[PDB]
């Protein structure tokens, strides 16, 4: 079915639930023919979060890119995750990926960027995290005194 | 070097005669040969046996082991072939292996070792070739 | 076999039987004190 | 002090301690102001007293030159910092990693630069993180960080030096993060990922670049995937004028 | 002179004597003592003086020999110069008409990476530029390469001298004999030239071309060298599902297991794999290719199955090959393992058919019945096959032979409810000649459960009930059993009710019925009569009685997970169980410091005294398994010197003959009676010497059995679990907490660790740490743990016993 170039027949033969090895071979074949459509479905069934994202995050509306990177957020596959959510000026779960991983500073930083002034809460949670994670001279528990700066220090 | 040393052993617990191509395995030569060749190189009557991360190739002759040691390798046929040629050369010098007669012809055997394997790369030898040197 | 019985009576059944059965959980027989006489003859043989 | 024989202390009456063994040969020993003065001084937070106190009858390795790197709010730590490791340690315990990078440098090691860079992001400032992360070669982590940080100039630098690595979750990121996607289109072209390059480009309305990729490679751009292939991509990149590489700080 | 390190005075004498033989022998004796590693510089002037110019090869060859193994070290008769006494008159040696002396000289000279001989080795290529033998040309390419290696990576070694300076490697390719010392870093033109040479080869030489440049477009072109590379290249061009059918790999492979059965067993494995790639369920593992030897046409002559029959084994070839073979029958053909295991088991299990498969040892017979029977429990189809074969097992009609047979089949009935009704009548038959427990137990259970089906039972049971043999366990089994199934469906002179009467008497009551039972007093102390006595609510009838129990199976019973099963074929299993699968005053002060992961014992050496201690040396010693990684090296301990001296420490070594105490540290000084003193730095223990090793549950269990561990102590501060203090402390007495021996629940749940070590003490060390952490209203002693300990004569047992309490040291100088 791959040889014939019968994508559909190869697709039934894989069978939508699992047989990921079949689907990865099909997905590549689908990208070759530049039939992106069959490819997105093959990659989904394959799973292939890293690869699947690359085809998928080319959306500009993030239409089917969040799912295949939902995990990535909290798996420390943050990079895969950021591309998914930030793609049309939206913060879909951009911030959230950063909180999940423990890369709290980065959520604060993002919050400042697009300023809905969410920063005040993120900086706090983060600052608290510095005090627990042995910093005393950059301890952060202040509003601008102990290193980092909560939202009134910050600005648009 | 690929071939650390080419060594004739007695399983008395010592390297009877041995050759260090370039200064590396001096005293080291005796300890390896002394422990491992006693157990048949830890063999089971197999020409290749590897122990303590050193390849030992051998042939038993009496209470003695003629031993080739490598810890790296370029080809299968080659390691055996230098040992083999060595085994044509060794009874010409010592009438089989035997510690006292091996001991007496340290010079003979040692010279053959340098000639046979040069800087760890297995050259070839022959009993007539050996003659020009000890002449 | 014993287990299927014993288990089923504990697991499945009322344990009227199980309860009744344990009176302390005693041995299968109560003889005399056998060892001492045995020992008397056995030692200087 | 050590004697040259095994012994039993006879007892302590006075400064001396007196000893006798099984055979009963004596040893006496004056209680010194060596080890005793040094730590009597360190306990009462004196470092100035303690420098004199440092002698080679009591120096050891870790009671003077590395035991004094054992405060989570550095005090003792500040005083002995001579070892490139003790210096590294000192820095995370403050949370100011400016010293870390140098110790990390002098430890000649990448791992230290990425870990201090992470601590750096924690004190809040990403300039310091960039430098570290750049030399550990985590251009892709940086690429990810960078819109989060709100830089666009720095974000481009990462994209190129991650292009060459073919880090598809590094070079790939930045194009999304700026309002136009063109960065990806070329990187992907070099990857040979013509499909991916077209989809990305096309959606932003850079159909012309998308077409270039199709024409150089296998065409067919018409196909509509589970994602859009031509719907607007535009994002307003970072509304902040001062970025989070320029995250404010005072530091205590 | 095998190895005699003091003999150097005699060698000097022997080295010049006016007799050439003596001189040769002497120089030879020097060589043999150096090679072992012993004293040699005293001699040097004597050695060097006779031999130097001469074309007389033997002494020259001998001296030439001694210059590649120690030239640098020896300096009495040589000293340091550019044209040393290694090469000054060996320019003559290089330029003699006899090839041997020149050749030899060239060969050692260029071999050295010496910089005090760099110039003399360079035009030393002259000696072999003319090639009187294959040896001369090979000697030359290797010597130019060795010159290149010795600091001449540039223009001193690269072009030609008059024919070679790094160009023999080019020349060799087109010359009659090849050999390429060109493996790395050498002329591109020669590399290219070797490729051309693949065709015009010299076979030894081809192995040299080939280490450098491999992969051919051809099939070959000839010779072992090309051939050896070729199988590597073939595996590339078809990686897919192993090699399957081994290529030129086969030749070396046999020798790889010359000891002797293991080769066949291995060979059998590959041959089975190769046949087919099946489903690959539980023990159906055959990989390789699906069709390449098929299985099972009906027109194939004389068929595939003939080779398949070998693999079905009783031992039909020898035991190593047997274990491999049983797995291999299972692997090509079954459903999982079950199908081919039933066939295989039918052959193995005891019958009246063949007396080469029956034996009067009861356990093996029994086990074989259970193996056959487990296949049914696994898979249904097998139930139908098993029951008639089981009746054949019975037909042996020895007391014991019946007995084993009855015991499994009765379990099968618990699984297989009113399906095996048919068997009961067969099963009774051999129950009458009786000398054992087992027959009574089993028979009484079949005949008991099966009562609806038959009606014989007073008659069958009664001969046995008044017969003797061994009857302990008989009681237990008859007690739960005799009444069962349908309330009044038998009768011979005792209906099912007489049976319930009997069943009760046999359990522990008394009653005239079946001419009284053999015994009444039950088996092991816990079991007793009473449960069942209470029972039989509805007289032997499927309801909620004995019958229920009998026609039901305790927990899950499926597969070969050992739930009414036994896991393949009984003989193969013994081998698998066996497989453990084990994986002058002196003062010191000191502390241990770690900076940048360097572990060092800091020592400060103090002379509080005004007296002289000059002659001061500092040493850290190797005691046994403790070692110095570098002693403290300062010459300190002088009048009123305070010094910090660092002695690096290791924990792992090999036993030295000196004392085995704490740490020995030695300072030396002035004094002539006690020039060396031993004085101490802080504590290190005997425990270091133990070596950590680990066990799995099987190795632990085996060792438990192997040697006693009754010895126990209770150790305080084992309040905590295995992971915390106990692991850390156990680690320091080189032990490790591995697998469990626990049984946790709501009443159980002491933490159990299985420990192992293999001490360098001639013992292992094992222990179980049981942490008595309350999971009951009445704990042992509350929190604390009792460590049950051993070692192989329990001399390290004790170390485990106390080094799991506490352990800490610190100082702050």
């Amino acid at each position: 079915a791959l040889q014939l170039g019968e994508l559909k027949i190869a697709y039934q033969l894989a069978v939508e639930a699992e047989s990921e090895q079949k689907w990865k071979q099909l997905a590549e074949l689908a990208i070759s023919k530049c039939q992106f459509s069959l490819a997105q479905e093959c990659l989904h069934h394959a799973q292939d979060y890293g690869g699947l994202l690359l085809l998928a995050t080319a959306s500009g509306n993030a239409s089917m890119v969040n799912k295949l990177a939902e995990g990535a957020e909290r798996d420390g596959k943050n990079n895969v995750a950021f591309m998914s959510y930030f793609l049309q000026g939206k913060l879909d779960a951009c911030l959230e990926l950063l909180i999940r991983t423990g890369r709290l500073p980065e959520a604060a930083f993002l919050a400042r960027t697009y300023l809905p002034s969410q920063v005040s809460r993120v900086v706090k949670l983060w600052r608290e995290n510095l005090s627990k994670v042995n910093q005393k001279a950059a301890e952060s528990l202040a509003d601008p005194t102990e290193y980092e700066n909560l939202f009134p220090g910050l600005k648009e | 070097m690929v071939l650390l040393a080419a060594a004739v052993c007695t399983k008395a617990g010592k390297a009877i005669v041995s050759r260090q191509f370039v200064e590396m395995t001096r005293t080291r030569i005796e300890g390896l040969l002394a422990a491992f060749p006693k157990l048949m190189n830890t063999g089971k009557q197999h020409t290749f046996v590897e122990t303590e991360s050193v390849r030992y190739v051998y042939q038993p002759m009496e209470k003695l082991y003629m031993v080739l040691i490598t810890t790296k390798n370029s080809n299968i046929l080659e390691d055996l072939e230098t040992l083999r040629l060595f085994s044509r050369v060794i009874p010409e010098y010592c009438r089989a292996l035997e510690e006292n007669e091996i001991s007496e012809h340290c010079f003979d055997l040692i010279f053959a070792f340098d000639e046979i394997v040069a800087l760890g790369y297995r050259e070839n030898v022959n009993l007539a070739q050996i003659r020009t040197f000890t002449e | 076999d014993r287990a299927t019985f014993y288990l089923n009576v504990l697991e499945q059944k009322q344990k009227a039987l199980n309860a009744g059965y344990i009176l302390n959980g005693l041995t299968v027989s109560i003889p005399g004190l056998e060892k001492a006489l045995q020992q008397y003859t056995l030692e200087p043989s | 002090r050590t004697l040259d024989l095994p012994i039993y202390v006879t007892r302590v009456k006075g400064n001396n301690v007196y000893c006798l063994d099984r055979e009963c040969r004596p040893r006496v020993l004056t209680i010194d102001p060596t080890e005793f003065k040094f730590k009597l001084a360190l306990i009462n937070r004196k470092y100035d007293e303690v420098l004199h106190m440092v002698r080679n009858a009591k120096l050891v390795g870790q009671s003077i030159i590395a035991y004094l790197q054992k405060k989570g709010y550095p005090e003792v730590a500040l005083h002995f910092v001579k070892d490139e490791k003790t210096r590294f340690s000192l820095a995370l315990e403050c949370g100011n990693i400016e010293i870390a990078l140098e110790a990390a440098k002098a430890l000649d090691d990448k791992n230290c630069w990425e870990k201090l860079g992470e601590v750096a992001l924690l004190q809040g400032n990403h300039q310091i993180v960039e430098m570290c992360y750049q030399r550990t070669k985590n251009f892709d982590k940086l690429s990810f960080l960078y819109l989060i940080t709100g830089n666009l100039e720095k974000l481009r630098k990462m994209m190129k030096i991650a292009e060459i690595r073919k880090d598809m979750s590094g070079h790939y990121q930045n194009a999304l993060y700026l309002g136009d996607v063109s960065e990806r289109v070329r990187i992907l072209k070099n990857c040979g990922q013509k499909s991916l390059a077209y989809l990305s480009a096309a959606t932003h309305g850079l159909d012309e670049e998308a077409e270039s990729l199709k024409e150089t490679f296998d065409p067919e751009k018409e196909t509509i995937p589970d994602i859009d292939p031509n719907a607007k991509l535009l994002q307003p990149p970072a509304p902040i004028m001062p970025l989070d590489t320029n995250w404010p700080l005072l530091t205590v | 002179m095998d190895s005699e390190p003091p003999s150097e005075i005699s060698l000097k004498n022997d080295l010049e004597k006016g007799d050439v033989k003596s001189k040769t022998e002497a120089l030879k004796k020097v060589i043999i003592m150096i090679l072992n590693g012993e004293k040699l510089p005293g001699l040097l002037m004597t050695i060097i003086r006779f031999v130097l110019p001469l074309q007389d090869h033997t002494i020259k060859k001998l001296l030439l020999v001694f210059w590649e193994i120690v030239p640098k070290t020896t300096p009495d008769g040589r000293l340091l110069h550019e044209m040393i006494l290694v090469c000054d008159a060996y320019r003559k040696d290089l330029q003699h008409p006899n090839e041997f002396i020149r050749g030899s000289t060239l060969r050692f000279l260029c071999k050295l990476k010496e910089a005090e001989l760099l110039e003399p080795l360079m035009p030393a290529i002259r000696a072999c530029l003319e090639h009187r033998h294959s040896y001369v040309r090979r000697n030359a390419v290797l010597a130019i390469y060795t010159i290149y290696r010795n600091f001449e990576h540039l223009i001193p070694d690269a072009p030609e001298l008059i024919h070679d300076f790094l160009v023999n490697e080019k020349d060799a390719s087109c010359k009659r004999n090849a050999f390429m010392m060109l493996i790395h870093a050498d002329q591109d033109r020669a590399l290219d030239y070797l490729s051309t040479c693949i065709d015009q080869v010299q076979t030894f030489g081809d192995i040299l071309q080939l280490v450098i440049v491999e992969l051919i477009y051809k099939v070959c072109h000839a010779n072992p060298s090309e051939r050896a590379r070729f199988i590597r290249c073939i595996y590339n061009l078809l990686q897919s599902s192993s090699p399957a059918v081994k290529y030129e790999a086969a030749g070396t492979l046999v020798t790889l297991s010359s000891a002797p059965t293991a080769i066949k067993a291995a060979a059998q494995c590959y041959i089975d794999l190769i046949i087919k790639e099946s489903d690959n369920n539980v023990k159906l593992i055959v990989l390789d290719r699906l069709v390449e030897l098929k299985e099972h046409p009906a027109h194939e002559r004389v068929l595939q199955d003939l080779v398949m029959d070998i693999l079905r084994v009783l031992s039909t070839p020898d035991l190593e090959v047997r274990k491999k073979t049983l797995q291999l029958a299972l692997d090509l053909v079954s459903s999982r393992n079950v199908e081919e295991l039933v066939i295989v088991l039918k052959k193995e299990v005891i019958k009246t058919n063949n007396v080469s498969e029956h034996e009067d040892t009861d356990k093996y017979r029994q086990l074989l019945v259970r193996t056959l029977h487990s296949c049914s429990v696994r898979f249904p189809d097998m139930a139908a096959n098993v029951i008639p074969v089981l009746m054949e097992f019975l037909s042996d009609s020895n007391e014991a032979a019946a007995a084993d047979v009855l015991e499994f089949v009765r379990e099968a009935i618990q699984r297989f409810d009113n399906l095996r009704m048919l068997i009961v009548e067969k099963m009774l038959e051999v129950f009458h000649a009786i000398k054992s427990v087992k027959i009574y137990r089993g028979a009484l259970w079949i005949l008991g459960e099966y009562c609806s089906t038959k009606e014989d039972i007073q008659s069958v049971m009664t001969e046995v009930r008044r017969s003797l043999g061994e009857i302990p366990i008989v009681e237990s089994e008859i007690k739960k059993e005799a009444g069962e199934l349908k309330p009044e469906e038998e009768i011979t002179v005792g209906p099912v009710q007489k049976l319930v009467t009997e069943m009760g008497t046999y359990a522990t009551q008394s009653a005239l019925s079946s001419s009284r039972p053999t015994k009444k007093e039950e088996d092991r102390p816990p079991l007793r009569g009473f449960l069942l006595d209470g029972d039989f609510f509805v007289a032997a009838s499927l309801a909620t009685t004995l019958t229920k129990i009998a026609l039901r199976y305790v927990a899950l019973v499926q597969e070969k997970k050992k739930q009414n099963s036994f896991v393949a074929e009984a003989m193969l299993l013994m081998a698998t169980i066996l497989h453990l699968g084990k994986s002058d005053p002196v003062y010191a002060e000191a502390y241990v410091h770690v900076n940048q992961y360097d572990i060092v014992l800091d020592v400060l050496v103090v002379n509080q005294t005004s007296d002289t201690l000059q002659n001061c040396t500092l040493e850290l010693a190797t005691l046994g398994d403790l070692k110095l990684v570098e002693k403290p090296s300062p010459l300190t301990l002088a009048p009123h010197d305070f010094a910090n001296i660092k002695a690096n420490v290791k924990v792992a070594s090999t036993e030295n003959g000196i004392i085995f105490g704490n740490i020995v540290y030695d300072v030396s000084g002035a004094a002539s009676d006690r020039n060396c003193v031993v004085l101490s730095d802080i504590h290190i223990d005997i425990m270091d010497y133990i070596q950590p090793a680990t066990c799995t549950d099987a190795e632990f269990r085996q060792m438990w059995a192997e040697f006693e561990w009754e010895n126990k102590v209770t150790v305080n501060t084992n309040m905590t679990d295995l992971n915390d203090y106990l692991q850390h402390i156990l680690k320091s007495t080189n032990m490790k907490c591995l697998t469990p021996e626990k049984a946790l629940s709501g009443y159980c749940g002491f933490m159990a660790a299985n420990l192992y070590a293999r001490s360098i003490f001639g013992e292992d060390a094992l222990a179980n740490v049981s942490i008595e952490k309350p999971v009951h209203q009445g704990p042992d002693a509350a929190v604390t743990g009792h460590i049950r300990i051993r070692a192989k004569s329990q001399g390290m047992a004790l170390s485990l016993g106390d080094k799991i309490n506490l352990s800490q040291k610190k100082t702050s100088l």
